[PDB]
């Protein structure tokens, strides 16, 4: 965690974690910004996956069909 | 004649959730978002780039506050970095 | 999941810190503003726009420490001790940190911006002048805030 | 022993055909925008609206996505211009994305204000120090 | 170990091609890898390869020096023939300012008029990608 | 038997895990692909989403033994211009779906390399189709660009009903501007307004 | 010593890709060149900066409504006449200043330019009168 | 009166399959077949020679697609070679 | 495959093998300029095989019975 | 099932490659443009259109390497020093040529054209011009650009 310049001190909320020298790179929330670039999901980028089917294939809540999930 | 806004876009545009909702966790960005009625709503200051809003409002410090469908990933931009915000729900 | 490390370590911010000022790079730290401070002598040539082969390596632990912050622009501004005219040498320190931004971009930053300037000696650190890059005004310095 | 001579790194399948679309992309947008200036010819750069300054001369280099306005704040405050804007901000943002490495900030803000055409303007008063930007009248 | 046989294996080894073709000596230079990138600044970190052109070519005093740039498909026709040029005058410049008299070379850029792949592979392309450097 | 169920467990294995090889190696290219992909500086002058054209050159079509019908070009307008609020991207278009799957002898390595690369070049294949589908919409639109220096469409008509202070005492709303398309961007067949690409 | 750039095109697939990224980005360049209409600051008819030591004072205003309203408290803050040529129409104009710190002649330009064309103002600096004129 | 083409011939003269299709794997050629209802649609550089098509456009940069009856091989002309395509649906 | 000029570098797609001096002989995908002449199907040159039959005779969707292959 | 490799191998090929540059017959391989430069002397007579029953032999691997590549069109053109005119000359290497290209298409290439002409010294590629058949000069040379 905050490691060697002190012991983590607090942890500052729409922040990283505040170790007891400076503000340490470990976060804190999970509402920080964490650099996501890659999601794992089935049908990100278009909607959601639509719940309500049990068949084959997985469809999307935009009722694109997420044929690399199915 | 078109409506509006919507006028629940006034609530969460302050933190306050829409009255009925559920909750979203929202990672990796300071969001929050709720969902009403097969919509979700986000408070945040960033700027949602790809999967398109359908009503925003903004307040007096920069908060927005957009109405769209739900999409399990929203993509803003913080300062110029384009940035990925994942919400489950 | 979530990434707890943003692919840095504050054990490894301050290793390069002690480091970088043993090696007479200094790091100043104040609020979230951060310094590094480089003499034109531990970079360039003599009165040169020209990186010495060697000093790639000093470049190297400062693009290695800039990898550790999370910064929106980082403003790199280089400044020497006079040698003929101001304007040769504003032109000089132009040049000057031009070509560290570019090899700073080239290396790895996540900035968005890098403003880069140079002037001429029109803020110098201390008033005494010895010679040209060997003198401590004669320096580069990077400057950024850390975001978040 | 027999050798071509670039021997670059392995690339796979995906970039292979993202630069084949790429290229006919980038040759279908040279083929219309030549089309375009030739059918109405440009008759005035944007230089005569942001003319350059000493202090303006510095350099960036500048990787970009967001809206303008934060940008062309860090720009002027950089460059040690007021910033000021001119107009609403419209509740759509008006997206940049500045790829460049190493220009100087006068053409920086001209790559800017093309970028942002017709949604909003830079303009830049060198006898004062006034970088502005204005928004557009819809 | 200081001669023609050697510093033509190394030049395979650091992957520039030589062909002997009578009395014309023509070296291919990747420009993807001998500069950086779409730009007239030489790749610093490839020296020995300009260092062992230019060791090469000291056996040849007399010979005048026709240098030439090469793209690919890209780009608008002005942007292959100024960075064709660009590139081809710069190494032009290298030659020049590591000892060869300047009336003796020739800058000039074609945006791939000669073309010795076909553009619309993405190996060849990569082959066309080049700097020619003939003498006699 | 056993055999196919051995190619089946290796194709979707195979699948997601070049879905991921291209997922981050997008990713290394994420700055260049907006470059490429550039729809924020395409949209109209309304945040107006343009719209796709396709062309289609030099058409037959044998309708049957006694008929043809050939026509030298064919413009279609494909999913017609709209007001966009934040540009698309090339992630809604390009980014293959990421599942990590949890679910799992000389017979079984031999066919689950064979479905292994079965998943390989399906996956390939479905990346092809999203590259195919971003280059159709996004040279649509500079199809457009084309069209409208060449009058062959018609740019979009907005039509501002500004607005005063509106609505009831409870909700006011201050400037209250309306914005609607009334024409829609539209080839004309009057054709003798049309141009012509020439350059020098 | 020495190193490459990290994120290269040192492939010979990303350099096509990276070529078409200029290409492409210059082709929009040029698109921006011949699109962007602007108008020369010869020609630009909005207001200046009337420099005068009353309106170089110190303000804030939040605010979104109908011109005038302001325009007459920006010359009673500025200790200047306030007239109005012209007639106000049924729908009013309508503007927002909303700046915690921007200077008062500097607020008279922007309402200026966020009037535009159903109304502009003039400063006199001499008589100290601003005048809103409509059309 | 004929009809004009498929207009679905423009959609196959770009990579893009028709909505609701089944792709054809194609080997020892560079085409891509999709069969929609009974008909399948080759988009290719090549010149299809044996078999016969019913509809075929031609884009800016020499590719064409082609409407024909299914047929499990393709006869196409590469450079002046007679060359052979297989295709499995 | 790309055998003594050197291992095989890429696999260009479009084309054949991309050894690490030259383009190999080995073809990379499904979709290269692969030399066919001589196919093996049913009804091949004429349609396909109608596959809704279940009789002796196998024919083609173009109405020929394959003699050659009932 | 399709087949992997077209009646070819790379390892065949540099060993032909180098077999040939080991006889004296040079292999130029530029981009996809492949050169392989025939002395004269090593196939014909001097001055004359005519083989020499030996010189098939050196044709059968120039024939058994032009197996190995797909290609569209070979060219082969032929050039010689001066004999008596380069009238004379261009008929000679005409000729030439034309018989070299019967003999190819006689063995197996898979080119759908060869262009095959000659011509009179006009392309010579050394200044020093020695004889008639044994000067350097006096060469065919068949060129092609190997398809995909």
């Amino acid at each position: 965690a905050a490691a060697a310049a002190a012991a983590a001190a607090a942890a500052a909320a729409a922040a990283a974690a505040a170790a007891a020298a400076a503000a340490a790179a470990a976060a804190a929330a999970a509402a920080a910004a964490a650099a996501a670039a890659a999601a794992a999901a089935a049908a990100a980028a278009a909607a959601a996956a639509a719940a309500a089917a049990a068949a084959a294939a997985a469809a999307a809540a935009a009722a694109a069909a997420a044929a690399a999930a199915a | 004649i078109p409506p509006s806004a919507n006028d629940l876009l006034l609530h969460v545009l302050e933190g306050v959730p829409p009255p009925g909702s559920r909750r979203l966790v929202v990672s990796g960005g300071d969001a929050r978002a709720w969902l009403s009625n097969e919509k979700m709503y986000v408070r945040t200051n960033l700027t949602i780039l790809s999967p398109g809003w359908l009503a925003s409002m903004t307040s007096a410090d920069g908060t927005h506050a957009y109405e769209m469908q739900k999409s399990p990933v929203l993509l803003v931009s913080w300062h110029g970095k384009v940035m990925q915000l994942k919400v489950e729900g | 999941l979530p990434c707890r490390v943003d692919g840095a370590c504050d054990a490894t911010i301050i290793k390069m810190m002690t480091d970088l000022n043993k090696k007479g790079i200094k790091v100043a730290s104040v609020g979230q503003n951060y310094l590094i401070s480089i003499p034109a002598s531990a970079l360039f040539a003599d009165q040169s726009p020209r990186l010495n082969w060697a000093s790639y390596s000093l470049l190297n632990e400062i693009a290695a420490f800039l990898k550790q912050f999370r910064k929106i622009a980082i403003t790199v501004t280089s400044y020497s001790s006079k040698y003929v005219s101001v304007k040769r040498e504003r032109a000089l320190t132009l040049a000057r940190s031009r070509v560290v931004s570019e090899y700073l971009w080239s290396q790895g930053v996540d900035s968005r911006i890098i403003f880069t300037q140079g002037l001429g000696s029109d803020k110098p650190i201390t008033s005494y002048t010895l010679g040209g890059d060997r003198s401590p005004n004669a320096r580069v310095e990077i400057t950024f805030r850390r975001a978040v | 022993k027999f050798k071509k001579p670039p021997i670059n790194n392995p690339s796979d399948d995906a970039t292979i055909k993202l630069a084949e679309a790429a290229v006919s992309v980038s040759d279908s947008m040279l083929e219309m925008a030549k089309v375009e200036k030739v059918i109405t010819p440009p008759s005035k750069d944007n230089t005569l609206t942001i003319p350059n300054a000493y202090n303006l001369q510095a350099r960036a280099s500048v990787d970009w996505s967001g809206p303008i306005e934060e940008l062309t704040a860090r720009i002027a405050k950089a460059a040690h211009f007021r910033f000021r804007v001119l107009g609403k901000s419209p509740s759509v943002p008006v997206l940049i994305s500045i790829s460049t490495k190493d220009e100087s900030l006068a053409e920086i803000l001209r790559d800017i204000d093309y970028q942002a055409g017709k949604k909003a303007s830079i303009h830049v008063y060198p006898n004062s120090q006034v970088v502005e930007l204005r928004y557009a009248k819809i | 170990r200081d001669s023609k046989r050697k510093i033509i294996r190394d030049l395979q080894k650091q992957d520039i091609q030589y062909v002997e073709y009578g009395d014309t000596r023509t070296l291919i230079i990747p420009t993807d890898k001998y500069f950086m990138f779409s730009s007239p600044r030489l790749n610093e970190i490839c020296y020995p390869g300009l260092n062992n052109v230019i060791r090469l070519l000291n056996f040849y005093p007399q010979s005048t020096i026709y240098v030439a740039g090469f793209t690919d498909n890209v780009g608008s026709r002005s942007h292959k023939r100024k960075l064709s040029q660009a590139q081809a005058e710069t190494m032009m410049t290298f030659l020049w300012a590591n000892g060869i008299a300047a009336k003796r070379l020739k800058a000039e850029g074609y945006g791939d008029k000669n073309a010795i792949s076909d553009n619309a592979i993405i190996h060849g392309s990569a082959q066309n990608r080049r700097i020619e450097i003939q003498w006699f | 038997a056993l055999k196919e169920t051995a190619l089946s467990v290796g194709a979707q294995a195979g699948l997601a895990w070049r879905a991921k090889i291209i997922d981050e190696q997008l990713n290394k290219q994420a700055r260049n692909l907006d470059a490429i992909y550039d729809f924020n500086s395409l949209v109209l002058e309304h945040n107006i989403l343009p719209p796709v054209l396709l062309e289609g050159r030099n058409t037959l079509n044998l309708a049957d033994a006694q008929s043809i019908r050939i026509s030298d070009r064919t413009y279609k307008v494909a999913k017609q211009a709209h007001f966009i609020t934040t540009p698309p991207t090339w992630r809604q278009y390009l980014w293959m779906d990421y599942v990590k799957p949890e679910a799992p002898k000389e017979i079984w390595c031999i066919y689950t390399e064979r479905g292994w690369k079965n998943g390989i070049d399906q996956a390939n294949t479905i990346l092809e189709e999203n590259i195919a589908r971003i280059k159709e919409d996004f040279g649509g639109m500079i199809l457009y660009r084309k069209l409208l220096a060449m009058n062959m469409v018609s740019p979009p008509y907005v039509s501002h009903t500004d607005l005063g202070v509106t609505g009831d005492g409870s909700e006011i709303h201050i400037d209250d501007r309306v914005l609607r398309i009334t024409a829609l961007p539209e080839l004309n067949v009057n054709s003798a307004e049309w141009r012509a690409a020439v350059a020098k």
